[PDB]
């Protein structure tokens, strides 16, 4: 209701399936999204409603949900995506209609 | 073809006011919130409050009252946000965003809690 | 001498309730209506009139009495009413700014919300435009936020414009099914018949 922690550390193989957390004891009711920001340029969504791709890039972007964990997953062409990646969600208590997690800067070699 | 544009980078000395615009095209404004975000370098985004784009009643975060302030000109679809008495720890980027649904509450179902598009946003920096 | 009455409890007690986002309206023709049993009854939740004093409801005399009726999340009920926006005054039923009509509202919690939920119950988001008064929009076409036309296809941008509520047993006072009746009246000239019961 108030964070959705996540982890800046993601850097695996620059050449597998890559994929990307996020914790929130307020997710199990509701829904998710996933956004991408390349430094400094306007960030753009990359997943909404967890499984449904956008028209623009939905070639190397899924999205899944298991009970309090939301799963972001990147496939090929790892390159291309020294950037920081942030998530939504409805959340309750009548506080913060929305709210968004730490980020994750997802750095390839 | 919805495109958000805001305006340029803004410099001011602290203490002062700063007014930000940032215009919609392509769509039809009135059936869009209106959502802002702020990041400072180095930090993730944090979240604003929003306009809803047919009386502009807002309903800011906890604690951004007076030091905020959120418009709409509905003639020419443009959004404006004033921050007043600046101060030095308030250098940021703002971003303007859109919303699938006209508020928050028109969407029970949460499912569309999710900003679409930005636009590149305002370097607001003081010293 | 006293006579039949108006069938207030055909729509009132009722059975599966129309939804909102095509919501029943009735017609009632010459009768003789007791509005003062629906008054004195303590179930109603809010029982509100815009008109005349509801107290003497039982002395004018209409002709063409309207009732409409549906269901409304329990907090977001004080939306019916005229001026008030919302995703049930905006988009679904709008009552006129002029208005003359009664307006009640009662929780019915235990009789829906299921354990599994009800999730049958619909209402409209995404309507292009703005509603008239007493406007239905019963039509299901698929709307877009500018972009390129979708032609029925279902995507990014292009949105099925119907969403179904999460009433559930325990939810709260806020999240609980309300049913609202609007009981709207009308002068539309012709001898007028729905007098009190005298
Ligand atoms: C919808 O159904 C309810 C329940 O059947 C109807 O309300 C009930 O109406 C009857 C008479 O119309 C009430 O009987 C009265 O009960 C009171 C209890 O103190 C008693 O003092 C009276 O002498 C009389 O026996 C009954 O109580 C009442 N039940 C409630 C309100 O829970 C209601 O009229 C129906 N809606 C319609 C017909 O539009």
């Amino acid at each position: 209701s108030y964070e959705l922690t996540q982890d800046p550390a993601v850097s695996v193989a620059l050449g597998q399936t890559v994929r990307i957390t996020c914790q929130g004891d307020s997710l199990r009711s509701s829904s998710a999204s996933w956004y991408q920001q390349k430094p400094g340029q306007a960030p753009v969504l990359v997943i909404y409603g967890k499984t449904n791709r956008p028209s623009g890039i939905p070639d190397r972007f899924s999205g899944s949900s298991s009970g309090n964990t939301a799963s972001l997953t990147i496939t090929g062409a790892q390159a291309e995506d020294e950037a920081d990646y942030y998530c939504n969600s409805r959340d309750n208590s009548g506080n913060h209609p929305v709210v968004f997690g730490g980020g994750t800067k997802l750095t390839v070699l | 073809q919805v495109q958000l544009v805001q305006s340029g980078s803004e410099l001011k000395k602290p203490g002062a006011s700063v007014k930000i615009s940032c215009k919609a095209s392509g769509y039809t404004f009135i059936n869009h919130a209106i959502n802002w975000v702020r990041q400072a370098p180095g930090q993730g985004l944090e979240w604003m409050g929003w306009i809803n784009t047919n009386t502009g009643n807002p309903t800011y975060a906890p604690g951004f009252t007076g030091r905020f302030v959120f418009s709409l000109d509905t003639s020419v679809s443009t959004a404006y946000l004033q921050i007043s008495s600046l101060k030095a720890e308030d250098t940021a980027v703002y971003y303007c965003a859109r919303i699938p649904i006209r508020d928050y509450d028109y969407d029970g179902s949460g499912y569309y809690y999710f900003l679409d598009y930005w636009g590149q946003g305002t370097l607001v920096t003081v010293s | 001498n006293i006579t039949n009455l108006c069938p207030f409890g055909e729509v009132f007690n009722a059975t599966r309730f129309a939804s909102v986002y095509a919501w029943n309206r009735k017609r009632i023709s010459n009768c003789v209506a007791d509005y003062s049993v629906l008054y004195n009854s303590a179930s109603f939740s809010t029982f509100k009139c815009y008109g005349v004093s509801p107290t003497k409801l039982n002395d004018l005399c209409f002709t063409n009495v309207y009732a409409d009726s549906f269901v409304i999340r329990g907090d977001e009920v004080r939306q019916i009413a005229p001026g008030q926006t919302g995703k049930i005054a905006d988009y679904n039923y709008k009552l006129p700014d002029d208005f003359t009509g009664c307006v009640i509202a009662w929780n019915s919690n235990n009789l829906d919300s299921k354990v599994g939920g009800n999730y049958n119950y619909l209402y409209r988001l995404f309507r292009k435009s703005n509603l008239k008064p007493f406007e239905r929009d019963i039509s299901t076409e698929i709307y877009q936020a500018g972009s390129t036309p979708c032609n029925g296809v279902e995507g990014f941008n292009c949105y099925f414009p119907l969403q179904s509520y999460g009433f559930q047993p325990t939810n709260g006072v806020g999240y609980q099914p309300y049913r609202v009746v609007v009981l709207s009246f009308e002068l539309l000239h012709a001898p007028a018949t729905v007098c009190g019961p005298k």
